[PDB]
DNA sequence: ATTTACTACTCGTTCTGGTGTTTTTGTGTT
DNA sequence: AAACACCAGAACGAGTAGTAAATTGA
């Protein structure tokens, strides 16, 4: 045997069911005793894994490949950040013995006409109701620029706890990051897609607040943020909806 | 998603550490953890197995007239029904 | 709710006396499910009636991940990962 | 210090939410580290008295002085039940500091007009039906466990009130009238029923179904209630 | 037809209970008991207990010299008598005026109260506890100033203030025991209302005046702060109960407070068929040593 | 492009380059000569470097013992997706969906032709060729063979070929898995293969299953016994099979070979091996 | 008669550091 | 390079058995 044993998916709880996620800098995890570590100057801790939906890395990090081995093969992901944005997703097994989103996803992304029939489902869910669409073709690019249009740090935090929240949600229904509807020409697709029916409503207000308030310390109101919104059903709602 | 509590004595360290992916520790031999009847139905056959000589006992709340059940592996406390409630023992 | 109780280097006259708010599972884990004024009772009953000893408490709760506890005069701690609560083991 | 700290009064559970009863037979209890202790054969088991309501001490028991101290000190009551019947009662402490139900039951109990009116409104919530009023003046074994469990636990949710069991208004005659009264309500739905689907056995499980009846008719706060809108 | 007990054991025969100390067993059949205490060191059967329910026999559970109340039992044949007499009587805001004339009646003794007001009897109850206070104080040279009655710390306190309180619990627990003895009930009070106890403080500021509070200042006069006071204090109260004196003028106030003629009256008997130092033993006890 | 595996070793960066510590000594190695990288047992990969390998397209995979086990990935090559598109066109239309399954069945029989024959003869010439070789290769090392039948719970319960058979075939399925993955297909957009989220990569091995695995599952029981850990010694004689390279070359071409992209875009593989110490622009020592 | 503080002495469990190995538990055209 | 099984011993806490001292926390 010369080890534990790996998990199984009966023994694993769904994203549903879930943390959000957790942070790491200045530090160096570990396997150990068949388990994780973490290791700062303050002391040891531990993580659980079967419990979280995303680690986030920051600097001065170190990991080791025997760590990595056992947080992929519970459905947790990786994602090393910085002052510049997210980098470097990582990801191992998915919570999905079936692939049924995967072929619809694909069988509308073929052809055109449906990929713009759900393009245009995701242009008025991204607005406030549903009659303030524009059946147009480009204008909704000035449309969303218009609407984008000591805070770009909250504005990051949040939006790379957010994007790491969707990888997760999406490998562990069986989606790809790849096959996107808009934003194509990379593999991130269906996640840059995904994330910014969000980023309005949550990134901007706390970080204006936090800007406002000089005097880490958004992600408290992210996580709260995310408690109070129920966003790990309501996406999943959302796919649900977008593909039927 | 019940609240449940697992103790383990005198067994491998490939079980002190495994564990501590679904749980977490607040002391030595004491496990808590928040999670629902399908993952611990399976964490229960998953003990009774790879533990060896030792211990453990497992604590989960519940709905009866006191308020939570539990069993034992290998333990020298038994259990009794004291018509309904579910009451520790320690034989001689 | 559901609360679990451990303790560790105290006096005989602690371990008898929770025994009827609770009931004994093993040795040093004292298991309880009732409500939230007694509990802070308790968790001051005990403070005091426990000497160079330590103790800690879970109860169940509503947070992101599922419970809290407290620790008193442990050389573990209990630190916040963002709102989280995670324990600690400190170096030599 | 010497010992232990006795109970307080915010450290207890109300009687609401708490368990009913707990038997005991051929054994031996004791104050043991401050705590209390049953020995028998079996082995050695330890007490909840603080989540309980009543014991029931059946024959070849013994207890002492310094355990009752300690029972009394919380709420339950003891009660040393047998195959003839019922026995004695105790009970330590009350559960309130009021003094307004016993205060308002005497002045009920004083006359008597409106004594008999509450003599006349037993038979009113007894029977089933309203239409039903008369405003005119192998099974013993279960059928007698199942009335000393309601005698027991009727004895505590009275005394956790502040009220008194020698002042009845029907059976008078003794101390414990009124929780004779009170017990004759709820004897006749519950009682006779699982008596008899008891004794028509073919092989004690008495304890197990009244138990069931209990948690799923809430006789607790039925009783309590019962109570409340009986003396206002 | 009271009863002591202590450093023993019970059991059942034939009609007849058996304790077991150390020199021997002494008997005595179920008929001469009456009311019965109970103290320290004793572990009681139930074929006892099936007696004692069975015959109209009290039982109590009681500190050293009833000292303190713990647990109760029946009552002496089951009566409410007394009940039924104090609830009849509470329940009437002017029948509830005549016994309490008669119990402030009962402190003073040159004068008559029949006519004045109940919110003046208390200035003048006042005034008399306030009297036996300060000249205990000068009787006994002790520096006295007022009472304080903390229920709360009694770390602070002072020495009578520790001692006159102890003194005041232990009567009050001798009172709860002999009241619940009869058939009373504590809260159905007078003077005293509110609280579970109330009858208790009434009927014991009677003896509160003439046992306790001299007790207290010889107490306080001839002793330290290192000492504990409160462990001395009940134990000379134990003392001055062992006579069995104030057992007795009690039940003689009780039918006294509630108008009972007196055919009703009962035998208040103590009774100590066990010494170290005397020899009392007679009338049908069968020693079977 | 060029592969590349790293193993007891330690990472970190340098300004715009790696270094590799390790007992032998230390590298170097700006990113622009990598492609993939293939990572390994004792291994601390540093934070200040992936940040670089993010800012230059290139891949890794956390694999086990030369590609017998994926255990994770990051970002595909280059950040493209082509394959995946083309993979989504190919299986969604149920027209193109045939051109490219009685074309995969066609390279393994050479001989025969088949562009006429459907989905349902196929099954059955696939099934009798293939219980054919596995007779062959019995008679030829006297074995005693005839299916396979086996538990996967109990996998300790049956004949001593099936379990190497399992654990070969297991480790085959392993270093597909990384190479698919390294290049941005799926895994599960199967053409024969249906649901399981593993389902073209089993069409792949398919294709080398008759080359590589069953003569090894013979041998290693013929001169094997009972007593021994078989399903270890397999994936030891598969990770020696991967030393070199040659069905890392072989993956590619028989990919780029059904979704007939060009020739001009083609990929070259390149299977490295550092400390060969002939390279330019690599400082060392 | 019962029960607690206090002591000394076993017995058992846990902690920690040097060594020698292995890179890992294994359906998928039955 | 990183992480497991194994063994040797060293340190610290739970459990039982007698002695003296009270009847209790006000």
């Amino acid at each position: 045997k010369n080890g534990a044993k790996k998990t199984s998916l009966r023994e694993l709880p769904k994203i549903s069911d879930r943390v959000s996620f957790i942070y790491v800098e200045h530090a160096k995890i570990n396997r150990v005793d068949s388990a994780i570590t973490v290791l700062d100057s303050r002391g040891t801790v531990r993580i659980p894994a079967a419990m979280i939906g995303v680690l986030l890395l920051g600097p001065g990090t170190d990991i080791s490949h025997r760590a990595v081995e056992l947080i992929g093969d519970t459905g947790t992901s990786m994602v090393w950040v910085g002052e510049r944005g997210v980098r470097q997703y990582a990801h191992g097994r998915s919570l999905a013995h079936s692939t049924k989103f995967l072929e619809k996803q694909a069988k509308l992304v073929s052809n055109s006409r449906l990929r713009l029939a759900v393009a245009r489902k995701m242009y008025q869910m991204r607005f406030p109701d549903e009659d303030v669409s524009a059946m147009t073709m480009q204008q909704l690019r000035g449309r969303e620029g218009a609407r984008v249009r000591i805070v770009n740090q909250a504005l990051s935090a949040a939006n790379v706890a957010l994007y790491g929240l969707v990888h997760s949600i999406v490998i562990a229904l069986g989606a790809s990051p790849g096959l996107g509807f808009v934003h194509t020409g990379h593999d991130l697709s269906f996640i840059y897609d995904i994330a910014d029916l969000y980023k309005a409503e949550l990134t901007i207000p706390l970080a204006f607040e936090i800007a406002a308030n000089f005097t880490k310390i958004a992600r408290q109101k992210v996580r709260d943020s995310f408690v109070d919104g129920k966003l790990i059903v309501r996406i999943v709602q959302d796919i649900q909806y977008l593909f039927d | 998603m019940p609240f449940t509590v697992v103790t383990l004595k005198s067994v491998p360290p490939s079980l002190r550490g495994d564990l501590t992916k679904w749980m977490q520790e607040i002391a030595i031999g004491v496990y808590v953890g928040n999670f629902n009847s399908r993952i611990r139905e399976k964490l229960w056959n998953r003990i009774q197995a790879n533990v060896g000589e030792g211990e453990a006992t497992i604590s989960y709340y519940y709905r009866n007239e006191i308020g939570y059940q539990f069993d034992m592996i290998n333990s020298q406390k038994s259990v009794v029904d004291f018509d309904g409630i579910p009451l520790v023992l320690i034989p001689n």
